[PDB]
């Protein structure tokens, strides 16, 4: 019936205030209650807000809930951010009886200045084309925050033939790294002029292309 | 005085034991002579009903 | 004292069945409705199912209807999720999560979650990693070595027989849609040493006992 | 908290009616009053509408204000346009006490048929690459109305490394002219296949590319 859209990521400096939106595609946001959940890595989710604004016992006064009937959205806002707050946040509302969860919003609290990724694409190996195959290798490293979008393009056009990993942290520089593998065949690899590894990081979309 | 007699009302497929912190008989209770009809689950569609007496 | 205990998780193949259970203790189980909520790795939460306090009503997600079947035993305080005819995407952590008014309308927020039970649904084929070359396109550059189509984790990577470690990194693996793992490992160098030292890649995936070399040399 | 979005430009023939929108990103447009301001080149702004529909003493009956609660917008409409009306228009609403201004809307009244621009891009000079630099030169001329969007692309991808001028008029043909300078280095200039000077004019987006 409807879906809840929240931003893929957001970031703000400690002590500053941050807000996260939750927009309902169909139906009034005031029709059904909205719960705000916090999930830390590996841990089970913990409710931070319930019934649009109610702060359960234990949650500090920084967490506040709000409703914007105009944009049909729900907002979770934290004032005076602390590094403990760095987790994923999910909004959840109700279809008639079924629960509906948001897409998640990775909230990272700044622990250093923002770093753009180091993209290093790779042309497909020759012996793979001798196995009648093609799998590109796009390597992304040294970027902060750990939120990145990786879209491959067949010369600036939507491609869905690839597999790309999640974004784990670095055991070395407290940054995050990731990779991506676009799989095709030498026919498609030669019947198109090039293919682009597009990497949007904090809006700045670095790109690296490969051509036959 | 008043003479209370049951209306024999019975329902199928909903909740009939709503409680509230106001009517507090050693815990969340309700009016002794009434029934707070609720959906089986939260937000669930409530069935249209018609009871007579 | 209030807790939920998910049990019955494990690895299965597609087309098969599974059953999950939740043990409730510390609250009036008979009064609240209970929910099954899962989360695929690296993905977000997804509500799966719910059953009412008296089992009269069961509501399933549209993405899981027909296959899963929820049930409960109040005398035993146990929740059951019947995941027959499994698919590949159903691989996720599975939490049992109580979510309901419970007869009261004041209703201080009561929403307990368990620790979640992992349900991995991979196909088959403990496999050996196939190694491919990754050449740099000609004041610094970098080149690599491809470890594709292996199962299962982990592996041990050693570039040039555990010699070149400065400016080298090994990235985590991906789970292909085919169900088999694959990971990479790249080395960064100045643009000076181009052609000077041949770069043989030496991997070691232990269960498959496969160790393959791959030297990188610029094409033309 | 919120921002007011109004179109970058709009145009219509004299005597015809024109409308300008003002959409509030967060919060009901009816929550706070909306003022409509007119700014002529060089002159100080003059209020044309206040309190959503009120016509201050002096403003002719052509100016009307309206509210669309559905699209959460506010519209300023002029019936029977006259060449005097050709100015910029800004909508302004209120956050709690702070004022918030719209992005501006360049309203040009037609004084001739629409002319598409004459784009002449330039490859970066060689001696500049011998100074380890790269600054492209995109020249836009002979276009009417004087509203143009100039986005550079790293092979169809957002670039923010350039500086582009506003759009002044012509002392010769009563048209408008502009220029743009995308600044990079020969490494990026050779690690990407090309760069595009994209020039949207009245929807028709003329483009000129440069390749190494």
């Amino acid at each position: 019936n409807f879906m809840l859209t929240q931003p893929h990521s957001v970031s703000e400096s400690p002590g500053k205030t941050v807000t996260i939106s939750c927009t309902r595609s169909s139906g009034s946001i005031a029709s059904n209650y909205v719960q705000w959940y916090q999930q830390r890595p590996g841990s089970s989710p913990t409710t931070v807000i319930y019934e649009y604004n109610q702060r359960p016992s234990g949650v500090p006064d920084r967490f506040s809930g709000s409703i914007d009937s105009s944009s049909n959205s729900a907002s979770l806002t934290i004032s005076g951010l602390k590094t403990e707050d760095e987790a994923d946040y999910y909004c959840q509302s109700y279809d008639s009886a079924n629960r509906v969860f948001g897409g998640g919003t990775k909230l990272t609290v700044l622990g250093q200045p923002k770093a753009a990724p180091s993209v290093t694409l790779f042309p497909p190996s020759s012996e793979e084309l001798q196995a009648n195959k093609a799998t590109l290798v796009c390597l992304i490293s040294d970027f902060y925050p750990g939120a990145v979008t990786v879209a491959w393009k067949a010369d600036s056009s939507p491609v869905k033939a690839g597999v790309e990993t999640t974004t784990p942290s670095k055991q070395s520089n407290n940054k995050y790294a990731a990779s991506s593998y676009l799989s095709l065949t030498p026919e498609q690899w030669k019947s198109h002029r090039s293919y682009s590894c597009q990497v949007t990081h904090e809006g700045s979309t670095v790109e690296k292309t490969v051509a036959p | 005085g008043i003479d209370k007699e049951a209306m024999g009302f019975t329902y199928s497929g909903i909740r009939t034991n709503g409680a509230t912190s106001a009517c507090r008989r050693s815990g969340s209770s309700f009016y002794a002579e009434m029934k707070w009809l609720l959906s089986n689950t939260d937000n669930a569609a409530f069935p249209q009903m018609t009871k007579s007496y | 004292e209030v807790q939920l205990l998910e049990s019955g998780g494990g690895v299965v193949q597609p087309g098969r069945s599974l059953r999950l259970s939740c043990a409730a203790s510390g609250f009036t189980f008979s009064s609240y409705a209970i929910h099954w909520v899962r989360q695929a790795p690296g993905k977000g939460l997804e509500w799966v199912a719910l059953i009412s306090y008296d089992g009269s009503n069961k509501y399933y997600a549209d993405s899981v209807k027909g296959r899963f079947t929820i049930s409960r035993d109040n005398s035993k305080n146990t929740l059951y999720l019947q995941m027959n005819s499994l698919r590949a995407e159903d691989t996720a952590v599975y939490y049992c999560n109580g979510h309901g008014s419970g007869g009261e309308v004041g209703s201080n927020w009561f929403d307990p979650w368990g620790q979640g039970t992992l349900v991995t649904v991979s196909s088959a084929s403990t496999k050996g990693p196939s190694v491919f070359p990754l050449a740099p396109s000609s004041g610094t550059a970098a080149l690599g070595c491809l470890v594709k189509d292996y199962f299962p984790e982990p592996v041990t990577v050693s570039w040039n027989s555990g010699a070149l470690t400065s400016g080298v990194h090994t990235f985590p693996a991906v789970l292909q849609s085919s169900g088999l793992y694959s990971l990479s490992s790249v080395v960064t160098v100045p643009s000076s040493s181009l052609g000077t030292q041949t770069y043989i890649c030496n991997v070691n995936h232990k269960p498959s006992n496969t160790k393959v070399d791959k030297k990188v040399e610029p094409k033309s």
